[PDB]
RNA sequence: AUGUUC
RNA sequence: GCCCGGAUAGCUCAGUCGGUAGAGCAGGGGAUUGAAAAUCCCCGUGUCCUUGGUUCGAUUCCGAGUCCGGGCACCA
RNA sequence: GGCGACACACGUGCUACAAUGCCCACUACAAAGCGAUGCCACCCGGCAACGGGGAGCUAAUCGCAAAAAGGUGGGCCCAGUUCGGAUUGGGGUCUGCAACCCGACCCCAUGAAGCCGGAAUCGCUAGUAAUCGCGGAUCAGCCAUGCCGCGGUGAAUACG
RNA sequence: CGCCUCCUAAAAGGUAACGGAGGCGCCCAAAGGUCCCCUCAGGCGGGACGGAAAUCCGCCGGAGAGCGCAAGGGUAGAAGG
């Protein structure tokens, strides 16, 4: 069970392009901190694809911080040349991505779920990641 | 009324002698 | 006009408004005529101010009732749910808390009826 | 006039209150402040006319004629479509408020809706306090009256009352007892 | 009403258990066979049972059941 | 002036 | 999958201009009859597609899609 | 504990729809009974219930009992009302040793309802309808408004 | 298919594409001239018929109220009541 989708209440209007904000994000609020490697607008799918196998390789449970956001969709109209509407809608929502920007922060389990946590996150998506610190806090 | 009390037309219809019977 | 709280009662005969109100037991009325005299052939309009003042803190004050009568109102029942009283279920449950038949007439404390069904093909008598 | 609360608070209130707390400057103690009369109903163009009935015994009842507040729109309006007044109002401060009350409150007062009984704690926590209604004859000089008349009312006070505190201090002032 | 001035209605066995109880001390809670008595104040608190005629339904003794009996506070018979 | 079942 | 037109109670369907919701049937129950079918009698069970708007107010003006029907998709 | 269980459908009885309805001081008149360990006169405490107490008849002189429906004077002005009972609280009662479920009441306070019921289905040709009552059995004491029994009043009407 | 507010639009001003989200073809005698007058939305609570919301007073809170009807700017030294 469990097949929702989560995204700012209701709409927040459908229209917007890109940059590449060369990365970014700061210290951190938590342990182990997930650190990204490439810039990009992300899918609500890579995420999921992700804490997934972490977690219940995370038995007795898990835990990690998880810093951004959802931001606009998508168009790609479906068929042929290309004129108005915005298709794409209501089919994939993007998180704002930045180049190694901060992502997540596990805790409770030290770097024998920690370390592969990251290890196996970063996995399951093309870029990858390393861990905290100090920094400050 | 008719089924009421503290008159007649109720102490007759039900049996009871009270304040409502004696004498002196 | 006010032997208790608003006394309403004005436009007749002392044998006309009376004791048309709600805690009314008629007893002390043919003893504010029995122990003085303030008798009922006084119509209400003129009834003498010195009937109308002696009437009025008469039984206006130190005599407790009609707010108080609600008073016991809860206390029986109420103290009965607070407790463990079976007429207990029964006040509290719409049922009148007085213990006489069972289904023949509720119209005690709910009232009237919502109805369900009956075994298909359920005759009358 | 120079009868109760004149020469009562004016040289009594006073000589009490010293003692009976720690006091300080004068124009800064338990004073006092206004007289608020307000009332409201929920009807509107019943015919428009009914509406001015009131208008009519109400206002000169107490002895003053005050400002209006009715009308508002044929609008659906969530609580009754009427046309949408309020009702009315005014203030004092004069002896209006003066031998006018001393009557309305050791007179229509106990006369309640079931006596024995005040309420001191339909209190604020300054000088702000509220007490609705729902009377009419109940009045001293107006008892009984209007039967083909009819309706409901309400009313606001105002003082220094740093709270309540000063409120209640009134409260047994004069009267006004604590409801129990 | 309350009517038939004194003597009104208790047991015997019953009696020789408060007194126990209002003697010796308060004790041990107890039960009960079957039914038919008015309440006093000694006794109160100290519950025990009072099987209806089909299950058991003792009753933690209070006050409230000021100087009353044991008709009204005796429930039984189905519903729900 | 009009009317069906065991 | 373009557009026009389409989701009332159990369901067969109304509702020219918004502010006191229907009927036909429906079924409920009384009054029938030997029993039963045809009655006469009286009622209430609808968030009028969720969701999002104006307006104080929306079943009726406004979009979104789940879906519903008509037309819709030719030389090439 | 329990058939004297509750959400609703038919019956058959007692009453409000009250202003020929209202109440009282008082004042007038039937039959059938039925009386034993039975009907209790009658004075009264008691505003009362009850109960005390005590005679008859030893039994058709002694009991139920007086009346009721009336007379009258004296007293409201269709209001859903000097209407009304649901009802709800209690105070005493009383047979039963004892009455919470359910007792039968002396007595205090309560105002559902409701201006006569759709469609319908009910007796009865003379006292006939209709009405106000009194006594029978049963139960030890009971909600028997039962069916049993007797009368002071007493209409209509029927082409066919 | 004529025009109205912002975006696109790359800080003067311009700026295009079957690109995103909204609009008008009316109304006014008073919704208009003119002069003295407020405050707001609203958070608190005190408080009949007042569950938000009947309504009123003290505190705070300057515009988010609000000013024919879209959006936007202006605006409480108000057009604005």
């Amino acid at each position: 069970m469990l097949m929702p989708r989560r995204m700012k209440y209701r709409k927040q209007q459908r229209g917007r392009l890109k940059g590449a904000t060369k990365g970014g994000d700061y210290v951190a609020f938590g342990d182990f901190g997930l650190v990204a490697l490439e810039p990009a607008w992300i899918t609500a799918q890579q995420i999921e694809a992700a804490r997934v196998a972490m977690v219940r390789h995370f038995r007795r449970g898990g835990k990690i911080f998880i810093r951004i956001f959802p931001d606009k969709p998508y168009t790609k109209k479906p068929l042929e040349v290309r004129m108005g509407k915005g298709k794409g809608n209501v089919e994939g929502y993007v998180a704002v991505v930045k180049p190694g920007r901060v992502m997540f922060e596990v805790a409770g389990v030290t770097e024998e779920q920690a370390m592969e946590a990251l290890r196996i996150a970063g996995h399951k998506l093309p870029i990858k990641t390393k861990i905290v610190r100090r920094d400050a806090y | 009324g008719k089924g009421d009390r503290r008159t007649r037309r109720g102490k007759i219809w039900r049996g009871t002698y009270g304040k409502y019977r004696p004498r002196k | 006009a006010r032997i208790a709280g608003v006394e309403i009662p004005r436009n007749k005969r002392v044998d006309v408004a009376l004791t048309y109100i709600y805690g009314i037991g008629k007893a002390r009325a043919k003893e504010a005529l029995e122990k003085t005299g303030i008798n009922p052939a006084t119509r209400v309009k003129d009834l003498t101010e010195a009937e109308v003042v002696r009437l009025r803190e008469y039984v206006e004050n130190t005599w407790k009732l009609e707010g108080e009568l609600r008073a016991e109102v809860a206390a029986n029942i109420k103290r009965l749910m607070d407790i463990g009283c079976y007429r207990g279920l029964r006040h509290r449950r719409g049922l009148p808390v007085r213990g006489q038949r069972t289904r023949t007439n509720a119209r005690t404390r709910k009232g009237p009826r919502k109805t369900v069904a009956g075994k298909k093909k359920a005759p009358r008598k | 006039l120079d009868l109760a609360l004149k020469r009562k608070y004016y040289e009594e209130v006073r000589p009490e209150l010293i003692r009976r707390f720690g006091y300080q400057n004068v124009w800064e103690v338990p004073r006092l402040e206004k007289v608020v009369i307000n009332q409201g109903l929920g009807e509107a163009k019943e015919d428009a006319r009914i509406l001015e009935k009131a208008a009519q015994e109400l206002a000169l009842i107490t002895g003053q004629k005050p400002a209006v507040t009715r009308a508002k729109k044929s609008i659906s309006n969530f609580k009754l479509r009427k046309g949408m007044p309020i009702g009315l109002r005014v203030t004092l401060r004069r002896d209006r408020m003066w031998i006018f009350l001393e009557k309305l409150l050791n007179v229509a007062l106990p006369r309640i809706r079931d006596f024995r009984g005040l309420n001191p704690n339909s209190f604020d926590g300054r000088g702000n306090y509220n007490l609705g209604l729902r009377e009419q004859l109940i009045f001293p000089e107006i008892t009984y009256d209007m039967v083909d008349a009819l309706r409901g009312m309400d009313i606001a006070v105002v003082t220094t009352a740093e709270t309540d505190e000063e409120a209640r201090a009134l409260l047994e002032l004069l009267g006004f007892p604590f409801r129990k | 009403p309350r009517s038939l001035k004194k003597g009104v209605f208790v047991d015997d066995h019953l009696l020789e258990k408060v007194l126990e109880l209002n003697a010796k001390g308060e004790k041990r809670l107890i039960k009960t066979w079957s039914r038919r008595s008015t309440i006093v104040p000694e006794m109160v608190g100290h519950t025990i049972a009072v099987y209806n005629g089909k299950q058991h339904v003792p009753v933690y003794i209070t006050e409230n059941m000021v100087g009353h009996k044991l008709g009204e506070f005796a429930p039984t018979r189905t519903y729900r």
